[PDB]
């Protein structure tokens, strides 16, 4: 039972995000990479999927997923140094 | 002529690259008996598997 | 077909053990946009190359398809790279 | 005599492309259709019984010849292009 | 390679048979009592047949 | 006409206009050629 | 599902999931031929097999 | 399977080895260059000179209170290290003598090469300075900058010989070494990853890292040398890259059957050896280049005309049906 | 004991011969003595072939070559760049003005000699010196590192 | 065996981003995870993927964030006798069998070929918002 550990494994990382995402409402620095970790968790489900599945519908979407992760990531940066310039 | 004390340092490390790789092939061909395919692919490992269980019962 | 990681793996653990040994040898005796910027552009144009890698490897398979795909790929970031460059953030 | 091992296999296969293309054919129809090896089973024996009198000619007909050719395969894990040399020694005898 | 395969699948066969009926042997010698069972089935409603699957994926990798 | 203005925006950039010439070329190729060639 | 498989051959569930597909095709209720969804559902996952070896290893366990 | 620890050791000892000789060489090739002799007295010809140096920066007092947290000065060396070594772990120097058969063995460089940026970055940061780290950030963000040219290059490099994996590289060069065609992607190669390495012209960013502190900051004795050691290593690595890319891999020359004495291991060392050379003479040959234009220069001539070759090499391949 | 001394005596030896075949000198020329101590790096009279190079750093220098006049306004920041030195830390004193007064010898802002304010192993005078006597002096310090027992010293005491 | 140590090593690393005491160390910790990630698919048998990882996201993502903190400061059950000798291996498609490169590049800018197109956009969307965000230029 390997694809059990996998599965649990990806979610137990999705709801770590979660919980960073979620507690601390001023970090605004643990948000993004928590909002990382949701991703890669997903990332890791469709791949797992993929492989299971014998399907291929899973590695192409998980790449393209990256695209969005690293759009995300610039523009949450670039919002968070335009703040920051405020204040300090 | 001259010019040749420069080209000891280079040689040294030359040489030692080329003991770099032929120090591994010599310890791979001593154990193994073979030396390593270039491509490995499932097919090639699908026969490597299969020749030595056929060896083993043999 | 995948085995031949397994000897990174200890290449890696035996190269940790020898920078050990060698950092241990003598114990036995403000802001900047630009950064960012450049760090940016980085990440955009290295999607590109990671997206360029299956394409070159099966551009075989595919013919005078995939190819024009990849180029509208290509003629849309070098728009953008085009918007880039004329408005500044490429040059210090 | 050989054992039909990885690399005498692959040497020979050459000849076995020639010579067996009826029996090759009939077992992958009859494997195409269902994949049961339960039914597959009375054409997995034609197949097999054909390769080995196959090497069995093979080794007599063509004995020294064919000796380097397998050593020299499993010496060079099966690449073609790399040696050759007991290659061609081997179609000079056996005339394929 | 594809003139290679036919005895190499022939061999292979031969020894999943060998082991299915080894198996199929052994699932009949357990299962005497709690009737109802048809020791070896196709759990397949088609017919069609697959290979017994195994819980690891990705196994002919290493 | 437009040659004047073209002379001088290679003199002055370089490598953008034989970057722009040997992309050109790479897309030529294979939209004018390729099809003369598949019909023979 | 789709029919890509990983290794560039093809999805080992591909054509239950055709077959599936194609009697659904000219069938407008799907109690008929429920027993080929099902099939195609537990050649994905495999539970139905995994749920017989449970039971043989659960005889093994009772010998105790 | 207990063999592997003993090939690892066979690729390490002789690599820093050839790390000391090299700089032996830089000195020697420097000297010769502006008329001189260079290290000539110790050994026969300067060969027990770098023997000295190790020695003799062994027997020193360590300056080693780190001002820090005491943990991340002392791993960022062992990271570059282990960094710069692992990236050799797929090197195909003749036929068999390769360690590791990466069935990509090319992205796996890439990746390698992009994340030795780390070890520089938390080395200018934990040395708690107001300008060394500053200036390790800048090396950082020119060795990024020259990463996207190395991976289009690679690139180029990758659609002729239709598969990623380096011993079919090589292979694949049999007609031709792909530097005749290539010639302007090889000047190209060459000079990217002579700025990627700070070991070029391309060189102030650390220049005046010095010429205004003086490394007046947690200066270990010989922990510090462990990115020394790690920048000629890759100085060595990326010298061996062009010719297992551009110029072929271990095949010979231009050769009749005739001089087949000689292996296929010595042609791949002869050409690094050659490349190893032209570093050290484009260094002693040109001035430095700043880093306002640095970086104008890495992101305005060769993205766009590395993008402009991967284009023109892909559409001649395909109107004519070359392709692998 | 006798045994071993050769092994202390051995080990002595290739101590002082990595010393000696490497010295790593800092540069701290800051007159007309330092374009004599720049001929001497040139190409005619190679430092480079005796194991010499010049370092910019005094923290990863052998010795110190103080050559040129010491004025009262740079002698503590002479003195602050001996103090982040190694251990062996070696001066040689190049030049008439740096080892002793000088030329000048009388003024308000000249330190009458670089040994008042870091101790000097080697004394190499002329205005300025000559670089044969420059490579002399270095071989000077070359001999007086040879004459260093230090594991020896160590173990008798 | 060697699935259970690296999971839990991602697994306390993932916990200690979000918990972390400065960022610097969150960042460090956040490049650990994607290492221990990596390593996780090139056990699942996909190196493309298990080496986009360090290209993309500890290769850029976190080089990124790193510059931005720098400033700015039913299971099967374990009895397995008689079933490792139960493996079927179909030698037909071990010839000529596609890597998990050639397979993905197959389909992915022929078939399926406006998403691929969409995230063109999308990175083409991201360059030029941090651009019109952060450009002082003063
Ligand atoms: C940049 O400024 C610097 C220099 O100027 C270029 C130096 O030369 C140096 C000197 C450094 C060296 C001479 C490196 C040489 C060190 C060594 C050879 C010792 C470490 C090597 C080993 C332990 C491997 C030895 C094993 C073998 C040779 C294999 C035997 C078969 C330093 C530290 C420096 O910081
Ligand atoms: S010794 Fe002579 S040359 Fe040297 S600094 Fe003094 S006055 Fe100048």
């Amino acid at each position: 039972m390997d694809l059990i550990k996998y599965f649990t494994f990806s979610m137990i990382i999705f709801i770590l995000g979660i919980w960073g995402i979620l507690l601390n409402r001023r970090n605004i620095l643990i948000m993004l990479m928590s909002i990382e970790l949701m991703l890669l968790a997903v990332n890791l489900n469709f791949l797992v999927f993929s492989v299971s599945l014998d399907d291929m519908m899973g590695q192409v979407f998980a790449l393209l997923v990256l695209t969005v992760a690293a759009a995300e990531s610039a523009i949450g940066l670039a919002i968070f140094v335009i703040t920051f310039r405020v204040r300090g | 002529l001259v010019w040749l004390e420069a080209m000891l340092p280079l040689g040294i490390i030359g040489g030692m690259l080329c003991i770099m790789g032929n120090s591994q092939y010599y310890i791979h061909k001593a154990y193994h008996g073979r030396p390593k395919h270039i491509g490995h692919d499932e097919w090639d490992v699908a026969m490597e598997r299969r020749d030595k269980k056929v060896v083993e019962k043999a | 077909m995948m085995l031949e990681f397994a000897p990174i793996f200890i290449y890696l653990v035996i190269s940790l053990l020898v920078s050990l040994i060698l950092l241990g040898v003598p114990f036995l005796f403000r802001f900047d946009i630009r950064f960012y910027l450049v760090s940016i552009l980085f990440l955009i144009f290295d999607l590109e190359v990671t997206f360029f890698f299956p394409w070159a490897v099966s551009l075989n398979k595919i013919d005078l398809f995939g190819f024009w795909s990849m180029m509208a790929f290509l003629f849309i970031l070098t728009i953008g790279f085009l918007y880039e460059w004329k408005r500044g953030a490429l040059d210090w | 005599n050989p054992i039909p091992t990885s690399a005498v296999l692959t040497a020979s296969a050459k000849h076995i492309g020639m010579r067996c293309m009826p029996e090759n054919v009939a077992f992958l129809k009859c494997k195409k259709n269902d994949p049961n090896p339960e039914k597959c089973l009375d054409k997995g024996r034609d197949v097999t019984r054909c390769v080995l009198g196959l090497l069995k000619d093979l080794h007599q007909k063509c004995q020294k010849e064919m000796d380097d050719y397998v050593g020299c395969m499993y010496y060079y894990t099966n690449e073609f292009d790399l040696c050759r040399k007991e290659q061609e020694a081997f179609e000079k005898v056996c005339p394929l | 390679r594809r003139t290679i395969l036919p005895i190499l699948q022939a061999e292979e066969d031969e020894r999943f048979v060998s082991e299915w009926k080894k198996y199929l042997e052994y699932e009949a010698d357990v299962m005497k009592d709690v009737p109802g069972w048809k020791v070896g089935e196709n759990v397949y409603n088609s017919g069609r047949w697959m290979p017994p699957a195994t819980g690891e994926l990705r196994p002919d990798v290493w | 006409p437009v040659m004047e203005k073209l002379r001088m925006f290679v003199a002055q950039e370089p490598v953008v206009a034989a970057s722009c010439l040997i992309g050109g070329v790479g897309l030529f190729l294979p939209a004018v050629v390729r099809p003369i060639l598949d019909s023979l | 599902a789709s029919g890509w498989g990983i290794t560039g051959n093809k999805g080992r569930c591909y054509d239950f999931w055709m077959d599936f597909s194609e009697c659904m095709s000219h069938c407008r209720e799907p109690k008929d031929c429920t027993l080929l969804r099902e099939d195609y559902l537990e050649c994905l996952h495999h539970s139905k097999e995994f749920q017989r070896r449970n039971r043989i290893y659960k005889e093994e366990q009772r010998k105790l | 399977y207990i063999a592997v620890p003993a090939e690892i050791l066979g690729i390490i000892l002789p690599l820093l080895l050839g790390v000391a000789f090299l700089v032996l060489a830089e000195r020697k090739v420097m000297a010769f260059v502006q008329r001189r002799k260079g290290p000539d007295v110790v050994g026969s010809f300067g060969l027990l000179q770098p023997l000295a140096d190790g020695l003799k920066l062994i027997l020193k007092e360590p300056i080693s209170p780190s001002s820090a947290n005491f943990f991340l000065f002392r791993m960022a060396p062992v990271a570059t290290f282990m960094l710069s070594l692992v990236a050799w772990a797929v090197v195909p120097f003749d036929y068999g003598m390769v360690l590791s058969d990466l069935n990509i063995g090319l992205l796996y460089l890439f990746a390698i090469s992009s994340l030795g940026v780390y070890g520089i970055i938390i080395a200018g940061r934990s040395s708690n300075s107001k300008y060394a780290f500053l200036g390790a950030l800048r090396s950082a963000a020119q060795m990024v900058s020259y990463e996207v040219s190395i991976g289009l290059i690679l690139i180029t490099v990758l659609i002729c010989v239709g598969s990623c994996n380096l011993s079919e590289i090589v292979m694949a060069q049999k007609q031709i070494w792909f530097g005749i065609p290539l010639f302007p992607v090889l000047v190209m190669f060459f000079i990217s990853c002579l700025a990627e390495t700070n070991r070029a012209p391309f060189d102030l960013p650390e220049a005046e890292a010095e010429l205004v502190a003086g490394y007046n900051v947690e200066y270990s004795s010989m922990g510090f040398a462990l990115f020394f050691l790690g920048e000629y290593a890759n100085m060595i690595l990326m010298s061996g890259l062009c010719t297992l890319f551009f110029l072929g891999g271990w095949l010979p020359i231009l050769d009749l059957p005739i001089f087949k004495k000689i292996p296929g291991s010595i042609w791949f060392s002869i050409k690094v050896l050659f490349f190893l050379f032209l570093y050290i003479w484009v260094r002693a040959a040109f001035p430095r280049y700043r880093y306002d234009q640095l970086m104008g220069l890495g992101w305005k001539v060769f993205l766009p005309l590395s993008l402009a070759w991967v284009v023109s090499v892909s559409g001649l391949l395909v109107t004519f049906q070359w392709l692998p | 004991s006798k045994a071993a001394e050769f092994v202390i005596s051995k080990v002595d030896d290739l101590m002082n011969w990595a010393r000696t075949g490497s010295i790593w000198p800092m540069t701290f020329g800051l007159a007309c003595c330092a374009v004599e101590m720049m001929h001497t790096g040139a190409a005619r009279y190679d430092l480079d072939r005796f194991g010499i190079i010049f370092r910019p750093s005094p923290r990863q220098s052998d010795c110190m070559i103080v050559a040129g006049t010491l004025t009262n306004k740079m002698a503590p920041a002479l003195r602050k760049v001996y103090d982040q030195m190694p251990e062996p830390r070696w001066v040689i004193s190049m030049g008439s003005c740096a080892n002793g007064g000088g030329y000048y010898h009388y003024s308000y802002s000249v330190v009458r000699g670089c040994d008042r304010i870091v101790p000097v192993d080697i004394y190499v005078p002329g205005c300025p010196p000559t670089a044969e006597a420059l490579l002399y002096g270095l071989l000077q310090l070359q001999k007086k590192i040879n004459r260093r027992k230090d594991f020896l010293h160590w173990w008798n005491k | 065996m060697i699935l259970s140590v690296l999971s839990s090593l991602a697994l306390v690393s993932g916990l200690m981003v979000v918990r972390a005491k400065n960022p610097v160390h969150s960042v460090l910790f956040f490049i650990l995870v994607f290492c221990d990630t990596s390593g996780l698919l090139l056990l699942l048998g996909l190196d493309f993927f298990a080496m986009i990882f360090l290209v993309v996201y500890i290769g850029a993502i976190a080089v990124l964030f790193l510059f931005v903190v720098m400033m700015f400061h039913i299971p099967l059950l374990p009895t397995q006798r008689n079933t490792t000798s139960l493996r079927y291996t179909v030698y037909a498609g071990k010839v000529r069998s596609w890597t998990n490169l050639e397979t993905l590049g197959n389909l992915l800018y022929t078939y399926y070929f406006v998403w691929f197109l969409v995230s063109s956009l999308i990175l083409l969307v991201a360059m030029i918002g941090a651009i019109v965000l952060t450009m002082h230029r003063t």
